[PDB]
């Protein structure tokens, strides 16, 4: 009946789980990594674009 | 795909004659549909292009007003009707398929061509026979009177062989693009100037190679380079 | 017995709280706080694509940046051209309730499906000039609200039956099933491709490993029904709009909630989520006729985008990150820089 | 400004265009109807007996028919779960909502009032109508004249209940039965007009397994509902 | 002709500035939401727009009329500023009349058959129906622009468009202008109106509230453009029969120009019948 469910919870409750300020780090490292090749965050010099 | 081709033979000079060409294997509708003549021994030479839907019709200059160019497509055929025929227009006529969105390989299928005998960018192949043995890697280049790159990004030049007894079939579209069924052996570049090259040659590649530009109709073909064993 | 299964769930529900709780050192927010605002993106649109009969659920950007695939209750997908507005395709569906598109990474194959039950892909490169249903997936028993493509052969769905499938093309055959106890509505894959997201109506999403087939974490929090849902560009987080009004970013590593996005002046649900290139911006479409552009990072709206007359039910970012296309229930596409 | 390959794309992105538009006009000309119920109210009876007169897991069935030369699709939901709160936002731009509930059964009766409530009130259902089947009527006919179960038992307003002065009973029906169905619509209409403002409107029917009339109601029905949306679109209220 | 003009300078001044104060934010609003009507896939947009640009035309030309009526009516601005004034001012007007009557058969055609005409209601038509009534003012403006209307009276001022004792090509065109734009367009109204009145008051879904909101705004509507414009075209027929001398004109002259104002009030009324009082109107605003 449950024991579905259980051994689910079983095999999801042993994970290796890093510290949030990790995490946060590590999006922040991307974000700032990749900040110079997003066209919507950094404004392309609009002859660049294929839009305009 | 198949383009079957009707309507040639001996014809008296100054006379007229129809041409149909009937397709099956393929939606004819959303096809653009071109006549491309070929002389006995000379290149190969646009004759016109019929869009779908029947609203762009382009003739060459030499067959303009006396040529008009038609379609039906709920019955699939293409129709060509020529009217003071001359010496000149003694060619192999071929139908050719070609549509035209994103992506697309226009001249990607041709007919059979159809026998009839009476009784502009420039397109320049420098080259026109090659002494080649297989194996070995080949180049065939060609010429261009104007840029064929245009302001899209696209340099508008095809490639076709031609192997003895058989209809042009398509190499390479827009210069760098492979055609489908083609091997990755061939492989095209050139910016005025361009090269195809072959790089380990088989014996099914023997033939003439023609060059062709889609920049700006007329649509203009090249001598054609003769690769021989 | 079942109360001692009960009680053997519950402990351990227990123990995965306090093992997640015990991980919270540093809020991102407060982490954060210190990182400068990107400011007010004042997105501009550049191309209207009309020619939707109807309202549009599913838009996918392909992989070349410029292809875009539309799907309509009207019966039909549109494959447009972003660049010049051209109408590359115009596919007729046999089932006009359609939930879900997909442009294949190739680009060979569309997907499409929704309230007739079957994921169908159509051929659009064949010798023929005309798309052709190249097959019609059928096994679930409920509607199909994501399909995503992992290769020409592969594709994921997601249904109302509580249910994710990993479909093989060729055979058009479940190659393994994923079962949640909701309606499961937005489908995500990661990077990747080896694991995917899943978001139902039960406020929970699910990362699942593709080849094992198994759950391999459960994420909650969310108050009411998650509508959809996106990876990070990293491939080790995702963001999850809801019908409670607010977006949540999680982290698969920290297995916990990171940090959440909402505003008092919006009480519509979230109905498409998707990243920027760098993840910087978070774009969020809302029944409140908008799209509002958070910064993932700092929790603050960063823009809006207000061109749509009707709800904004699909939005998506380009590979490359040049445009932001979103199409609304106003029969329209409307695409950004 | 544009090379030939790109004007000959125009080109076909304008054929498709004209298909568009001809798909447009019959998109403008068919309305769609979305038909509700429950396993005991007889719906696929009705779709028998409309299609006749006019995919093992396949979630949705799809039943065009056409009244006076213009052309319905009812959309009939089969292969999907119990829970509707999300698939139900397909057909806010359904013309109506085709409503068929069982009269006859009392023990299930509170249960349909229960799903209407949901319908009805639905956030986006709020601007469409619900043209109300209640089916089965010869059966109630049979079960309150042969009377062994009283709705009484049921619903403890029976008693505190009069016949509406704006009725139409059918020729040579007794006053109770006319009683018990006019109960069970004044229930339904009871929800319906307890909200919704004017925005929509719950058109009721009583209607039998083998009634061939059921194609007209709709016509009517929606002919009224286009009515009242073109009222308000072309600013006449 | 001696006739002197009193009415223009004591009745007229009024109605114009009135008309243009009242009038010309009027017809900006009906126009913005005119446009928020053609951004949906709305018909009666296109008619809506066309409608208050005939009205914007008509305000744009009273000021001139205003200047003209202020000083002892004395046309001091040439001969064909005159010949524009007096076309938006009296031929303008039937271009407003032939939008109601499109915008009335829209209603028609969209109330009483729902599910037919689905092509005539559609933009493509809306702009060629448009196009074609904007052709007759071209060309009615040509046939205008045909002839010289200039006169000189005794105390030196050049009347506009008008000449008292009526000239033999009109007495015609009057003809025309009142069975044709009067005759004709009231018939329409009147018959695609009672065509909805029986289209409503026969459906079971409005409320008997909003249907007799309905037929007091129809009959609101129609009220008006009779009170615009019956008396104005009675008294041009009254001019068209029996006047033969310049003792009738003077008779006349108060009764006709009182009339003439009163189609003034068409353009002032138009916004609040078709754009004010709709329910759509009230929520952006």
């Amino acid at each position: 009946q449950a024991r579905k469910l259980v051994e689910q919870l079983k095999m999801e409750a042993n994970i290796d789980r890093i510290k949030v300020s990790k995490a946060a780090a590590d999006l922040m490292a991307y974000c700032e990594a990749h900040a110079k090749e997003d066209p919507l965050l950094t404004p392309v010099p609009a002859s660049e674009n294929p839009f305009r | 795909v198949q383009l079957v081709e009707s309507g040639g033979g001996l014809v008296q000079p100054g006379g007229s004659r129809k041409l149909s060409c009937s397709a099956s294997g393929f939606a004819f509708s959303s096809f653009g549909m071109h006549w491309v003549r070929q002389a006995p021994e000379k290149g190969l030479e646009w004759v016109a292009y019929i869009s779908s839907g029947s609203g762009t019709i382009y003739y060459a200059d030499t067959v303009k007003g006396r040529f008009t160019i038609s379609r039906d497509d709920p019955k699939n055929t293409l129709f060509l009707q020529m009217t003071s025929l001359r010496s000149e227009d003694t060619a192999m006529y071929y139908c050719v398929r070609s549509i035209y969105y994103y992506g697309s390989s226009p001249f990607d299928f041709w007919g059979q061509g159809t026998t009839l005998t009476v009784s502009d960018i420039v397109m320049t192949q420098a080259t026109s026979s090659v002494p080649v043995t297989p194996g070995e890697s080949v180049s065939i280049s060609c010429r261009s009177s104007k840029s064929l790159l245009h302001s899209n990004g696209n340099t508008y030049l095809y490639w076709f062989l031609q192997r003895p007894g058989q209809s042009p079939q398509l190499l390479i579209y827009r210069m760098s693009n492979l055609a489908s069924g083609v091997p990755d052996r061939f492989s095209g570049s050139g910016s005025t100037a361009f090269t195809l090259t072959i790089s380990r040659l088989e014996a099914e590649d023997v033939g003439v190679y023609y060059c062709m530009q889609h920049l700006e109709y007329p649509l203009t073909f090249g001598a054609g380079t003769k690769l021989e064993l | 017995e079942l109360d001692q299964l009960r009680q053997e769930a519950e402990q351990l529900k227990n123990q995965i709280r306090d093992a997640r709780k015990a991980c919270a050192d540093a809020t991102l927010s407060q982490i954060t706080n210190n990182i400068d605002p990107v400011g007010r993106i004042q997105m501009r649109t550049r191309r209207t694509l009309r020619g939707h009969l109807a309202k549009i659920y599913a838009m996918h950007w392909g992989t070349d940046s410029r292809l875009l695939v539309s799907a309509s209750q009207d019966g039909k997908l549109i494959i447009w051209d972003s660049y010049t507005t051209n109408k590359v395709h115009a596919i007729p569906l046999r089932s006009s309730w359609v939930m879900t598109c997909a442009y294949a990474p190739s680009g060979n194959y569309v997907a499409c499906g929704g309230l007739d039950n079957i994921c169908s892909i159509y051929n659009l490169k064949t010798r023929e000039g005309n798309v052709r249903v190249s097959r019609e997936l059928a096994g679930h028993t409920g509607y199909l609200s994501c399909c995503r493509f992992l290769d020409d052969n592969q594709i994921v769905t997601s249904s109302g039956d509580t249910t994710c499938a990993l479909w093989d093309i060729e055979t058009g055959q479940q190659t393994t099933t994923f079962t949640h106890t909701g309606d499961v509505m937005s489908l995500s894959l990661a990077p990747d491709t080896r694991l995917f997201v899943s978001g139902a109506c039960d406020a929970s999403a699910k990362l699942w490993d593709v080849r094992e087939g198994m759950c391999r974490q459960t994420f909650t929090g969310h108050e009411s029904d998650i509508n959809a849902i996106c990876f990070f560009p990293n491939g080790n987080a995702f963001a999850t709009g809801s019908d409670d009004a607010t977006c949540r970013l999680f982290d698969l590593r920290a297995d916990q909630e990171l940090m959440t996005y909402s505003h008092d002046n919006i009480i519509c649900g979230i109905t498409s989520v998707s990243f920027s290139k760098s993840g910087r911006l978070l774009l969020a479409g809302y029944d409140d006729f908008n799209c509002n552009v958070w910064d993932a990072l700092k929790a603050d709206r960063a823009g809006v985008l207000a061109g749509h007359d009707n709800r904004v039910s699909c939005l998506g970012v380009t590979d490359d990150g040049m445009a932001v296309a979103t199409g609304s229930w106003d029969s329209f596409l409307k695409i950004w820089n | 400004t544009l090379s030939a390959e790109d004007k000959a794309a125009v080109e076909r992105s304008k054929m498709i265009e004209k298909q568009l538009q001809k798909d447009k006009q019959v998109y403008r000309a068919t309305h769609r109807l979305l038909l509700l119920g429950a396993d005991n109210s007889g719906k696929s009876t009705i779709v028998k007996q409309m299609r006749i007169y006019h995919v093992k897991t396949s979630g949705i069935f799809e039943t065009k028919f056409q009244v006076d030369k213009v052309n319905f699709h009812m959309f009939d939901v089969g292969a999907q779960r119990d829970e509707r709160r999300k698939w139900i936002q397909c057909f806010n731009d359904v013309t109506a909502i085709i409503f068929v509930v069982d009269s006859s059964d009392y023990n299930r009766l509170q249960e349909a009032l229960n799903d209407f409530k949901s319908i009805w009130n639905n956030r986006w259902l709020r601007t469409i109508s619900v043209i109300l089947f209640l089916n089965k009527q010869d059966l109630l006919a049979e079960k309150v004249l042969a009377g062994k179960s009283k709705i009484e038992d049921y619903f403890p307003e029976f008693a505190r209940y009069t016949t509406p002065e704006d009725a139409t009973p059918e020729p040579g029906e007794d006053p109770r039965v006319t009683r018990a169905k006019y109960f069970i619509r004044d229930e339904f209409l009871r929800i319906s007009t307890a909200s919704g403002d004017g925005r929509h409107y719950c058109y009721p029917h009583f209607t039998c397994s083998v009634d061939t009339e059921n194609a007209r109601r709709i016509f009517n029905d929606c002919r009224d509902i286009i009515q009242r949306m073109h009222l308000r679109q072309y600013e006449l209220l | 002709c001696t006739i002197d003009h009193t009415i223009h300078q004591t009745l007229a001044p009024v109605v114009y500035v009135t008309v243009l104060v009242v009038g010309f934010p009027a017809n900006c609003l009906s126009l913005y939401f005119g446009y928020l009507q053609i951004k949906a896939r709305n018909e009666l947009g296109v008619y809506l727009c066309n409608l208050t640009v005939a009205d914007l035309f008509y305000i744009c030309s009273l000021p001139f009329w205003l200047q003209y009526v202020l000083q002892h009516d004395n046309w001091s601005h040439g001969d064909l500023s005159c010949q524009v004034c007096g076309i938006l001012l009296y031929e303008n007007i039937y271009i407003s009349v032939g939008f109601l009557c499109c915008i009335s058969v829209d209603r028609y055609l969209a109330v009483a058959h729902p599910f037919r005409f689905h092509q005539f209601r559609t933009l493509k038509a809306a702009v060629g129906v448009s196009v074609v009534i904007w052709a007759k003012e071209l060309l009615t403006s040509i046939y205008f622009l045909m002839h010289e209307e200039v006169i000189e009276d005794e105390n030196q001022h050049r009347v506009c468009f008008e000449h008292y004792p009526i000239q033999a090509w009109q007495r015609a065109i009057n003809y025309y202008r009142f069975l044709v734009g009067f005759l004709f367009p009231i018939c329409l109204l009147l018959a695609s109106y009672q065509g909805i009145l029986r289209a409503v008051r026969r459906s079971h879904g409005t409320q008997k509230s909003r249907k007799d909101q309905i037929q007091r705004l129809v009959l609101s509507t129609v009220v008006i453009f009779l009170a615009c414009f019956l008396p104005y075209h009675v008294l041009l027929l009254v001019r068209s029969v029996w006047e033969a001398s310049c003792d009738f004109a003077k008779g006349v002259f108060n009764a006709y120009h009182f009339s003439l104002l009163l189609t003034s009030f068409n353009c002032v009324a138009d916004p609040v019948l078709y754009c004010f009082v709709s329910e759509t109107t009230h929520r952006d605003l």
